[PDB]
């Protein structure tokens, strides 16, 4: 659908939506600062 | 308006003990996990009163 792919609901999973430098960035800063719960995890039957 | 959770004891005091033994502070309070929170650690034997 056009609204779910806009919304970020379906097409694709979480971190592929995502910017490489931020999830580079997510994962380096994550002991001190977690980034994990700011982004939807999309799952599909 | 410095006291917190129904004591005499600080808001800062309450915020530097959650991160020094939790590290809760930034990402804001909730219960700590059990595995944590042991014997001569700090909230299980926090007991506040009125």
């Amino acid at each position: 659908m056009p609204q779910w792919s806009y919304m970020h609901i379906s097409g694709q999973d979480a971190s592929e939506y995502l910017s490489p430098g931020l999830v580079q960035f997510a994962r380096a800063t994550e002991t001190y600062f977690s980034l994990n719960n700011k982004f939807r995890n999309p799952t599909v039957a | 308006g410095y006291n917190v959770a129904q004591c005499n004891m600080t808001k800062d005091w309450f915020l530097v003990q959650m991160l020094a033994n939790y590290n809760i502070g930034y990402q804001g309070f909730y219960i700590p996990e059990s595995y944590k929170d042991r014997m001569y650690s700090f909230f299980r034997n926090f007991q506040p009163m009125s």
